[PDB]
């Protein structure tokens, strides 16, 4: 009983068609995020993207920094991953100028309008998704 | 709001009966949606109607309602009709509610034809098979019966939400109904929070 | 047909229920039976385990099940509650996926299965079977005497 | 100047596109931030007449700030230093969030990208941007040469 | 911008460009809402409408706010902020990128009452209620 | 002095970076059609 096949019925593709590259849960869950939903504009893929990474990164910067132990912790992590977001949106943007050169289709990842506003989308879910953050752990007496 | 049962009636001088007009305030949706909310209303007036009687007259359960907590049938018996709620432990009370809720739910959910709005029976809920009439007992009649039947439980259910809405004020509105003030039974608080405090 | 069907009671069905219902009731049945049993062999391991072996919480939380749960902090009851949420949303675009397989996220209608296959699953349906009457068991018992199942067994 | 112009595009020819260089969007963007500055700098001068940025002789510690505190270091670094810092990094925040963001609404910043121009120069704001930095140039110079700093200069001649 | 629910040209000191003429009768429509939202708590807070609760007793509609931060307005702000994410997606997605919607047309119509043969006066009375309460709370709040 | 916080910084990160950013588009511009 074979579980291992070739990769869409061809053997010479490097691949392999295992349960983790094309069980249904994988598809599902990868079709459905927000990279690979149907649908969803480069905006708004970018902007799901963003906010969802910005949640996370105050954390780290949060708990583990120099000043942890400082009445400032939660606002030097925000200003921390503020910093980090605004690496990561410049990365974003000279990615889309290396790549997507010469392009005038848009509307579609692959091309310099499409990536522009994903980048955009990215960095304003970011610092929003960072700031909810700085909010929820000031009040974290709530939970 | 014609072709609907509770069109006709000896009482309403066979009207409609919408000085309001609220029947126009949408489609023929709306007025799905209303009727249902009626026949939900009247539903659980008549199930509020007879839990009431069985409360103010001594009808319980025998033994322990909450033995972790102490709480007991005698106990909720004897504290008047609504501050037993509160006296219902808080677990068992959203016990009920989630119960309640998910009955809602596949009301909402499982009609085979449809929303009642779009193209459902409003008060329709046997697609919840044996939900209603378990024993079956409607099985012998024809459509017929059941016309007038419905007729009188829309008719029925109006009358219990009349007679609930006294005893939720002669709590509440001191004598709210004459022939309802002397409260040998009608005691406490008349209308509950959901949870006791929240 | 399906997998079910065992030695001990062949295919046991007594009262109707597979005839006079449609496919899709036959696969949510199926749905339901396989969720149960990989619910209830969850509960059985972390009772079994948890009995004796708690060290999370600083090994504070009581070995009963049925006040473990209780004593357990709101977030992390909120936390378990959004990740099996998340299960289930995903086991519900898998029902509405055009190729469903009653409880089979793994797909396993797009490989050459064989009759190994039916007798693992079968080895599934049957230990979930046990699962859904010991864990229905071992929460009775832990309500009754206030003992965990191996406090029990003790 | 247009030869000017052209010989700076020409040496630089990528910067060009984008609208960074003696361009008329970058003109007009320093001018608006230049008039925002003389707002900013009269706002800080009130609210240090009203004492309204915690001030004095009052310094950070290392067990708040940390390193960026400086403590131990020959700079003294005040609390209304820090207060005023802190304004200035929300309005870079905020800055960055309508710049690399979306053009949501007003203008962009980068020519609009999309291959637009430059239109050579109510339209007025760039011959109050011109006037607006032409100060700030002189405040500078003032402040270098006169060594009369910038608050008192601002409020004498005010 | 000839055509609109309640248009006539009162527009002094104009701003309203066919580019965001949407977005600001989204904004119009929005704080129209919220103002009678505001309006009906505020009123209803003073008159004596309260919560069963000691600490609601001694609140009024100028103090409550700092009582209720820690918990009930929070709970309040994530609500709010659950559904204008979601409004936010619509509205990004509409302005800064491609989508065919009206303006303040969310879905939220599930008793259908704009079937009704009379829904342009629904739209109106949206809008000048939301206009009058709007100056309203800008009385009584100030 | 504050010369060495004002500069220090804008000279080793901002500078630096914005200086690599640059260079890989640059070195990533393609030929001329
Ligand atoms: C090559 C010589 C040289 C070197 C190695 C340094 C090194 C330093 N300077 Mg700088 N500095 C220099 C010349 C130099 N300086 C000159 C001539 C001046 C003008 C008067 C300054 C003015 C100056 C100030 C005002 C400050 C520093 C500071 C510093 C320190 C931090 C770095 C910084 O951002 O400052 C760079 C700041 C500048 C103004 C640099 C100006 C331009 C120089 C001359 C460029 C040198 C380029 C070199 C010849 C070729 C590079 C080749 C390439 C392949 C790498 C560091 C020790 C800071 C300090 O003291 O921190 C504790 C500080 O506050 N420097
Ligand atoms: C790799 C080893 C290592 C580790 C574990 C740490 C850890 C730390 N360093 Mg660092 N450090 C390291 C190497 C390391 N350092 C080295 C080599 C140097 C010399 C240059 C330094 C120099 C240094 C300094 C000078 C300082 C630190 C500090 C710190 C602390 C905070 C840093 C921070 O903000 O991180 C931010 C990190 C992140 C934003 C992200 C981290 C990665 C995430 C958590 C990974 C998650 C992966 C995930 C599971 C993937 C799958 C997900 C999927 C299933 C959904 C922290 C304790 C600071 C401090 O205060 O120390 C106490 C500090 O001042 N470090
Ligand atoms: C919506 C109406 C309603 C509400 C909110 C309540 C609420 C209450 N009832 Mg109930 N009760 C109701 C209708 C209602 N009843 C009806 C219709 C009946 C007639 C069967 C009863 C008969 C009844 C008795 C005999 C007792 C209660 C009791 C109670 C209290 C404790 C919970 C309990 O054990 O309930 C039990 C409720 C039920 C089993 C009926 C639920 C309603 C469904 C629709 C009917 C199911 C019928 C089916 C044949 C079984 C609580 C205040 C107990 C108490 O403490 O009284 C002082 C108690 O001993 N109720
Ligand atoms: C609730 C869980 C559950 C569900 C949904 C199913 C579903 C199924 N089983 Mg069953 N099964 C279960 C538990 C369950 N099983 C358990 C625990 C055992 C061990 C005894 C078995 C043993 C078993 C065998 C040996 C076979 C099946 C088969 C089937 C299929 C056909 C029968 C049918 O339609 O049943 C419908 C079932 C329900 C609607 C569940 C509710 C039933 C009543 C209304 C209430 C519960 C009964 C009773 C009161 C128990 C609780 C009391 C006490 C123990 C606490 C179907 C997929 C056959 C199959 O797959 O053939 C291909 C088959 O061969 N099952
Ligand atoms: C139905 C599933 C279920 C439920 C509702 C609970 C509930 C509980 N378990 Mg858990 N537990 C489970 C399965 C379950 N368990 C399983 C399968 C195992 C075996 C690995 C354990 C092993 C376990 C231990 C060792 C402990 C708990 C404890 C707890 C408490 C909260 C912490 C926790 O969940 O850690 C669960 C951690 C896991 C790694 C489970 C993984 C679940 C898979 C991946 C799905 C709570 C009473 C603590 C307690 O209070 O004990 C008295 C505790 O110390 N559980
Ligand atoms: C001159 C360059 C430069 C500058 C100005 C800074 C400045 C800073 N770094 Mg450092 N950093 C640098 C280069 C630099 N870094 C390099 C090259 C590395 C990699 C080896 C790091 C790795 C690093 C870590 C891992 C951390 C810092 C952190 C910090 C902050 C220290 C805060 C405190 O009180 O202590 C501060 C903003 C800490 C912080 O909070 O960053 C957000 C921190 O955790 N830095
Ligand atoms: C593990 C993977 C993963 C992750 C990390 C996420 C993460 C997210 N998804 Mg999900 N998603 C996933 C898988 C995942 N998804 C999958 C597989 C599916 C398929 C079912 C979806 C389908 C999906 C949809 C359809 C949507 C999301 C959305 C979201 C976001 C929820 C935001 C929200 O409204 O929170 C709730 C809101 C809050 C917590 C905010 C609370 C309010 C705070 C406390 C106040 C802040 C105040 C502050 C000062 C600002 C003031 C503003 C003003 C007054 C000036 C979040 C980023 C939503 C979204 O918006 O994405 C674009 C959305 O619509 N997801
Ligand atoms: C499509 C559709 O609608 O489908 C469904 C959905 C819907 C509506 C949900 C339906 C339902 C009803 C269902 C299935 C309801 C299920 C309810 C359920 C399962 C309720 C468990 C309660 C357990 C408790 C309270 C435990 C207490 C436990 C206590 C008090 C303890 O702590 C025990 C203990 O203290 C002792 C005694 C002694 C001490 O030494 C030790 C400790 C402290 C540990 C319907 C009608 O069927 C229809
Ligand atoms: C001066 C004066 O009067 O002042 C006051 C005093 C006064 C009068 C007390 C007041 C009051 C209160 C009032 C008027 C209260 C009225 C309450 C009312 C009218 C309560 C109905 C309940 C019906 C139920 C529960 C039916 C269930 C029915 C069921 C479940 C079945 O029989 C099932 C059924 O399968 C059988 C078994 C046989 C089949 O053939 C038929 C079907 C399928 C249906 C007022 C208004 O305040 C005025
Ligand atoms: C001589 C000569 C030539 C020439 C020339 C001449 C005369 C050139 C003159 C150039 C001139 C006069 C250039 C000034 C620029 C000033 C700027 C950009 C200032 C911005 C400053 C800003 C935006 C500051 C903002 C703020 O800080 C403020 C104020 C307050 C703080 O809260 C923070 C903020 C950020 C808000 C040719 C023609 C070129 C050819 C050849 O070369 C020969
Ligand atoms: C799958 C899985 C997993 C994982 C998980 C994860 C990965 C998670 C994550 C999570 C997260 C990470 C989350 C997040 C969230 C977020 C949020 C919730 C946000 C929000 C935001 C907001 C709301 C914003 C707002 C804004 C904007 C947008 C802009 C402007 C500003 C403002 C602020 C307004 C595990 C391992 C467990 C295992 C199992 C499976």
């Amino acid at each position: 009983s074979e579980f291992v096949k070739p990769f869409n019925n061809d053997p010479f593709v490097g691949n392999l068609s295992t349960p983790v590259t094309t069980s249904t849960a994988t598809k599902l869950y990868l079709g459905n995020l927000p990279i690979y939903r149907k649908g969803l504009s480069p905006l708004m893929r970018g902007l799901e993207v963003g906010m969802a990474h910005g949640y996370f990164l105050i954390g780290p910067f949060y708990i583990l920094g120099p000043l942890r132990n400082s009445p400032n912790a939660l606002l030097v992590g925000l200003f921390s991953a503020y910093g980090l977001i605004i690496i990561l949106t410049l990365a974003l943007t000279i990615y889309g100028l290396a790549s997507f050169q010469d392009n005038s289709t848009g509307s579609n990842l692959e091309s310099s309008k499409g990536w522009r506003s994903f980048t955009s989308g990215f960095t304003v879910g970011a610092l929003g998704g960072a700031s909810v953050a700085y909010v929820l752990l000031n009040n974290v007496s709530f939970f | 709001v014609e072709t609907m049962e509770g069109a006709a009636g000896p009482e309403t001088a066979g009207k409609v009966f919408d000085p309001l007009g609220l029947a126009s305030l949408g489609g023929e949706e709306t007025l799905a949606f209303f009727r249902h909310a009626e026949l939900k209303h009247g539903r659980v007036a008549m199930a509020a109607i007879v839990g009431f009687q069985f409360h103010i007259n001594h009808v319980h359960f025998p033994g322990y309602l909450s033995p972790s907590a102490g709480v007991t049938f005698e106990q909720l018996a004897g504290v008047g009709p609504f501050e037993a709620w509160n006296l219902i432990p808080l677990l068992g009370k959203m016990q009920i509610l989630f119960t309640i809720a998910g009955l809602e739910h596949a009301s909402e959910c499982l009609d085979p034809a449809g929303h009642y709005t779009k193209g459902g029976t409003p008060g329709n809920l046997k697609f919840l098979k044996k939900f209603w009439d378990t024993p079956g007992f409607t099985d012998k009649l024809t459509e017929e019966q059941k016309a007038t039947k419905r007729v009188s439980e829309l008719k029925n259910g109006r009358l219990a939400m009349i007679g609930m809405a006294s005893i939720i004020s002669a709590m509440s509105i001191p004598g709210s109904v004459p022939l309802l003030n002397g409260a040998p039974a009608l005691t406490g608080t008349g209308f509950v929070l959901p949870f006791g405090d929240f | 047909d399906m997998v079910g069907a065992c030695k001990p009671l062949g295919f046991f069905d007594p009262l109707g229920f597979s005839k006079d219902a449609s496919p899709a009731s036959m696969a949510k049945f199926r749905e339901a039976e396989l969720k149960h049993g990989r619910v209830a062999m969850l509960a059985c391991a972390g009772m079994i385990t948890a009995d004796k072996f708690h060290p999370l919480y600083d090994g504070k939380l009581s070995s009963n099940p049925l006040l473990a749960i209780a004593q357990v902090p709101k977030l992390g009851l909120l936390q378990i509650l959004l990740f099996i949420g998340f299960m289930e949303v995903f086991g519900i675009l898998n029902s509405r996926r055009p190729d469903y397989k009653p409880g089979d996220f793994l797909g396993s209608s797009q490989w050459d299965t064989t009759e190994v296959w039916d007798n693992y699953q079968l080895r599934e349906l049957n230990n979930g079977r046990l699962a859904m009457f010991a864990s229905i068991g071992m929460l009775t018992h832990a309500y009754i005497t206030g003992k965990g199942p191996l406090e029990l067994l003790d | 100047f247009e030869a000017g112009m052209a010989q700076y595009n020409a040496d630089y020819p990528w910067l060009a596109k984008y609208g960074f260089g003696p361009s008329v969007k970058a003109e007009r963007w320093n001018g608006r931030h230049a008039m925002f500055g003389w707002v900013a700098i009269l706002a800080t001068g009130v609210a240090k007449s009203h004492g309204l940025l915690p001030a004095g002789d009052l310094m950070l510690t290392y067990q708040d700030w940390g390193g960026l505190a400086q403590q131990g270091f020959n700079t003294y670094i005040s609390n209304e230093r820090a207060v005023i810092m802190i304004a200035h990094v929300h309005a870079l925040a905020v800055s960055f969030a309508a710049a690399f963001g979306p053009q949501v609404l007003g203008d962009s910043l980068t020519l609009l990208d999309g291959e637009k121009d430059e239109e050579p120069y109510p339209a007025a704001e760039i011959a109050n941007g011109r006037m607006a930095m032409f100060g700030l140039i002189s405040l500078v110079c003032t402040s270098a040469f006169t060594g009369m700093d910038i608050l008192q200069i601002v409020d004498i001649g005010t | 911008l000839q055509g609109m629910v309640g248009n006539v040209d009162f527009d002094p000191l104009g701003l309203s460009t066919p580019e965001n003429i949407k977005w600001m009768r989204e904004a119009e429509l929005k704080h129209g809402r919220m103002a009678q939202l505001a309006w009906a708590g505020y009123v209803a807070v003073d008159l004596g409408l309260r919560f069963p609760g000691e600490k609601y007793a001694g609140l009024t509609s100028l103090s409550a706010h700092d009582a209720t931060v820690g918990y009930e307005l929070f709970l309040l702000l994530l609500l709010v902020g659950t559904f204008e994410t979601i409004g936010g997606k619509q509205i990004y997605d509409m302005q800064m990128s491609g989508a065919n919607r009206e303006a303040g047309d969310f879905g939220f119509d599930p008793l259908m009452l704009l079937k009704s043969p009379n829904a342009e006066k629904y739209k109106l009375a949206e809008l000048t209620h939301g206009r009058a309460a709007m100056i309203a709370f800008s009385g009584v709040v100030t | 002095s504050f010369l060495p916080s004002i500069l220090t910084p804008l000279v080793t990160l901002v500078f630096p970076g914005l200086c690599f950013a640059l260079f890989f588009v640059l070195i990533e511009q393609d030929e001329i059609a």
